[PDB]
């Protein structure tokens, strides 16, 4: 099936509680592979699943390197989009990045990613076509302006299109046994009732990966969505997930219902039945 | 495996 | 500034069996700013070998992060997540119900 490479990077600053604080985290589809935090131990971008541990000390020493130039320039960037907005230098804000490139199931480029937020909203991305910029307001024209002059674009776009796909694939290669792995969902229903008038369903998918899943309710083969709660996948902490879906019901009318999931790792469609 | 940059500032 | 409430699920890695060792999962999602106090709590006293996973986040900017502790649950105990933000007027105390 498809695959993606995707990095995000969080810094804030906290006035009166030192220098800024930066994160960087890396992911192959829903498997974390390394992160940098700029207050931790190492100093090093670090290991997160066992495979990444094939790559050598020139990979380290880079990465390492690369992640703290990106840190200092989010140290600058901080106190320039104080100025763009007119903000005290008393409040914390944020900073995020987030990049990455999306290939098939026959592991080629589908599309990249390149997104900055300022504040939990929106400030500039680069768009699909990797050659142009939508700025999220009018201090954002300014920078939109400054990396349409200095050719961002075009340096973002070799490396989304190139280097992003190539390590993607090295690395779905190297963690074959963990990254090319689709585990079923173990699925089951339960049935709950407090009153003599109704009773919730609720159908459950466990140990699965990758994170994407569907879980859908039906009447008489008809979808339904009313009386229904559907929570957030939800990650096992082994590497898998979880999620679950509800419907409450007429008592003597359970038969009528049936949970439908739909993951890669499954050869058909499932459908589950009270009982 | 990650950008080379430049990180161009905002 | 956008600033965005957590959510909150008390689970746990496995399915409960009393007297077996498992892992007390507690996941945060959907809020902003990244700044939150997490406590994990047994019959309401803060339990303290608590660890976490490294801040991330979703399409929309919300942080997500998963707190977890090992744990044998048992006939008589229960089980909490304690969640304060700056988006919560109060801290916000979620139960651990074994079959959610
Ligand atoms: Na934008």
């Amino acid at each position: 099936g498809s695959h993606s490479m995707r990095y995000f990077f969080t810094s804030v600053s906290r006035p009166g509680r030192g220098e800024p604080r930066f994160i960087a985290v890396g992911y192959v589809d829903d498997t974390q592979f390394v992160r940098f935090d700029s207050d931790a131990a190492s100093q090093r971008m670090e290991p997160r699943a066992p495979w990444i541990e094939q790559e050598g000390p020139e990979y380290w020493d880079g990465e390492t390197r690369k992640v703290k130039a990106h840190s200092q320039t989010h140290r600058v960037d901080l106190g320039t989009l104080r100025g763009y907005y007119n903000q005290s230098e008393a409040g914390s804000h944020t900073v995020q990045r987030m990049y990455g490139c999306d290939v098939g199931s026959d592991w080629r480029f589908l599309r990249g990613y390149h997104q900055y937020a300022y504040d939990g909203k929106d400030y500039i991305a680069l768009k699909e076509d990797l050659r142009s910029w939508t700025a999220a307001d009018m201090a954002a024209q300014t920078t939109k302006h400054k990396w349409e002059a200095a050719h961002v674009a075009e340096q973002l776009r070799a490396y989304l299109e190139g280097t992003c796909v190539e390590w993607l694939r090295r690395y779905l290669e190297n963690g074959k046994e963990t990254l090319q792995r689709t585990d079923a969902p173990k699925t089951h229903m339960t049935h709950h009732a407090v009153s003599d008038h109704e009773a919730t369903l609720r159908c459950w998918a466990l140990s699965f990966y990758p994170a994407e899943i569907t879980l859908t309710w039906q009447r008489d083969g008809e979808d339904q969505t009313q009386d229904t709660e559907l929570v957030e996948t939800r990650p096992a902490g082994d590497g898998t997930f979880q999620k679950w879906a509800a419907v409450v019901v007429p008592s003597g009318q359970e038969q009528r219902y049936t949970c439908h999931v739909q993951h890669e790792g499954l050869p058909k469609p499932l459908t589950l039945r009270w009982e | 495996r990650t950008y080379s940059g430049p990180m161009n500032k905002v | 500034m956008i600033q965005r409430t957590p959510k909150i699920q008390v689970y746990s890695r496995h399915p409960a069996e009393n007297g077996k060792s498992n892992f007390l999962n507690c996941y945060v999602s959907g809020f902003h700013p990244s700044d939150i106090e997490v406590d994990l709590l047994k019959n309401g006293e803060r339990i303290e070998k608590v660890e976490h996973s490294d801040l991330s986040f979703s399409k929309d900017w919300s942080f997500y992060l998963l707190y977890y502790t090992e744990f044998t649950p048992t006939e008589k105990d229960e089980y909490a997540c304690r969640v304060n933000h700056v988006t919560l007027s109060q801290p916000k105390i979620v139960k651990w119900d074994r079959d959610m």
